[PDB]
């Protein structure tokens, strides 16, 4: 059994590149096949960002592609997410999920200035 | 106009009629024997109706077979397409899954078929209509109408496909229990309750090595049954439909364009009473003139009749001695235009009998008593 | 969109709820259902055809027909007052799409 915990910088200024981190504890990140990112703006609904089922290549949301980069490394044993050129609409709670069955408790990111 | 037919023998018609066509036959049936008195025959045959008992098979689907290859202790790996209603999965792994599922029609298995036609026959003053089938000839005293059978693209066990809106194809081969992808009927939703997935008899050829990255290669059929049918559409018989009647487990309709023909046989009996049943443009008047002889058993009697012919120069017929719509005797005679004297010999009757001179259902206004035989 | 829900659904205690989701891919894929309570992470309720994770009550059921999928809650209770999101694969087969969500209020 493992427990996921995602962490971020909290508050970032516009146009600045965002970088999330989902740490897997109690086991390996390779124990589960497929990992996914998904965010929801406050007062709004869920939005799937991207997923990595494949050691070969990740799936990304068309609207968010290019801006978003997702990665899986075994050295630090954590799920990686990077959003470039962030606007005031990217401010949301970012969730980490494996097999979309188990979820982390999320981390709020606010984009203000 | 309309032609005449001297009934020297039974008339017989034997012919093939287009299902979407009506048929009319009209003829004056004129007296065999040297008389031109005539009975009108008028036959009307209506378009063919098609009725089929069926089992509803549910909807047929189109779809696209996709193959995804994944590599990373495979067990338990959940892949993002395990929520696909139809998928098959076989270090590396291989995954087939069906996408772009779209319904293309509702399918029905034929149990029994029946072709009907409505038939109306007028023979003289008789007119009768009946809906006939191969197992039920139209029967009357003088005319029989039979359907010998039909040449049809439909058969028992065939499967009918209706495109939306209800287009249509005939299939002679439909998958039932085991359906493999590419078969007619391969992807079905019967009852709408669930989803019946096709099988994939093909083999996975795992190409494995370094740097080049592996590829899963499925060698079975990649083309859906629906696509295969559209790609060879001329191999299949289409039909069009009109005047539908979908009663859930029965479908009755009329085929609107060519397609089926049936064989019609019409037989008209030679045994016809052209008197009473027939017509003549000749007008005959009858009157009794006198009588001799006795009623009841013995010598019998002879009735003398005055008979007038108009509108023709001669007419061969029979003049009868009758009373109260019972006949007791008749004389065959060739009448000439104007007045004629005809003696008719008869037997029978009783003391209360008034014997009249008669022709068909017409009798003179005057009748006579014969004398007693004692 | 391409995965639409009804915004809000209100139910009296004990009654039966039916939350529907409609989309073109829903006749190619089984929907996933997620329950979200305020200030908490989403929780899986239903996947595939009525398959459901442990810890999930018997009163949650899966349903599909045509281009729709429904999550049924028979004999609703107060703790079910939450958000419900419909989830499925895209028609392209490369994306994962969510629905608009449905705010269920129990009375
Ligand atoms: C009805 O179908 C026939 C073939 O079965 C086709 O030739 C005909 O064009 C169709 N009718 C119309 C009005 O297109």
């Amino acid at each position: 059994q493992v427990q996921l915990q995602e962490s971020g910088p909290g508050l970032v200024k516009p146009s600045e590149t965002l970088s999330l981190t989902c740490v897997v504890s109690g086991g390996s990140i390779s124990s589960s096949n497929w990992w996914s990112w998904v965010r929801q703006p406050p007062g709004k609904g869920l939005e799937w960002i991207g997923e990595i089922y494949h050691s070969g290549s990740p799936n990304y949301n068309p609207s968010l592609k290019s801006r978003v980069t997702i990665s899986v490394d075994k050295s630090k044993n954590q799920f990686s997410l990077k959003l470039s050129s962030v606007t005031a609409a990217d401010t949301a709670v970012y969730y980490c999920a494996r097999q979309m069955r188990q979820w982390g408790q999320g981390t709020l990111v606010t984009v203000s200035s | 106009g309309v032609g005449s037919v001297p009934m020297h023998t039974d008339l017989e018609l034997d012919f093939s009629l287009t299902s979407s066509s009506k048929y009319t036959y009209r003829r004056k049936l004129t007296n065999p024997l040297e008389e031109a008195q005539s009975i009108d025959l008028h036959i009307e045959i209506e378009e063919q109706t098609i009725g089929v008992d069926v089992h509803a098979l549910g909807h047929w689907f189109d779809g696209r077979l996709n193959l995804k290859t994944s590599f990373h202790a495979c067990t338990k790996y959940e892949y993002p397409w395990h929520t696909a209603k139809c998928h098959y999965e076989r270090c590396t792994a291989c995954g087939l899954y069906l996408d772009q599922l779209k319904p293309v029609g509702s399918a029905y298995k034929i149990i029994t078929i029946r072709y009907s036609r409505r038939v109306c026959v007028q023979f003289g003053e008789e007119n009768l209509c009946k809906i006939i089938d191969m197992n039920d000839c139209f029967v009357s005293r003088h005319v029989k109408v039979c359907i010998i059978g039909t040449v049809s693209k439909f058969s028992q066990g065939d499967t009918l496909l209706f495109f939306g809106p209800l287009g249509g194809l005939i299939f002679k081969h439909w998958c039932t229990s085991t359906c493999q992808f590419g078969d007619p009927g391969d992807i079905m939703s019967p009852r709408d309750k669930g989803f019946l997935c096709p099988e994939f008899p093909g083999s996975f050829r795992k190409k494995c090595n370094f740097a080049t990255t592996p590829i899963c290669e499925y060698d079975g059929n990649m083309v859906s049954g629906y696509k295969k049918v559209m790609a060879t559409i001329d191999s299949f018989q289409s039909f069009n439909t009109s005047t539908m009647h979908f009663t859930d487990e029965r479908i009755e309709w009329k085929d609107p364009d060519g397609m089926l023909r049936d064989h019609i046989n019409i037989l008209v009996t030679k045994d016809i009473d052209f008197d009473n049943l027939g017509e003549n443009p000749c007008k005959i008047g009858l009157q009794t003139s006198s009588i001799e002889g006795a009623w009841g058993s013995g010598v019998g009697f002879t009735l003398t009749c005055l008979v007038s012919l108009t509108e023709c120069p001669t007419f061969l017929t029979s003049i009868k001695a009758c009373d109260k719509a019972i006949c007791y005797g008749a004389e065959s005679v060739t009448l000439t235009r104007g007045q004629n004297t005809v003696k008719v010999s008869g037997k029978g009757g009783h003391s209360g009998s008034t014997f009249r001179c008669c022709h068909g259902e017409d009798c003179s206004q005057i009748g006579l008593h014969a004398a007693a035989p004692h």
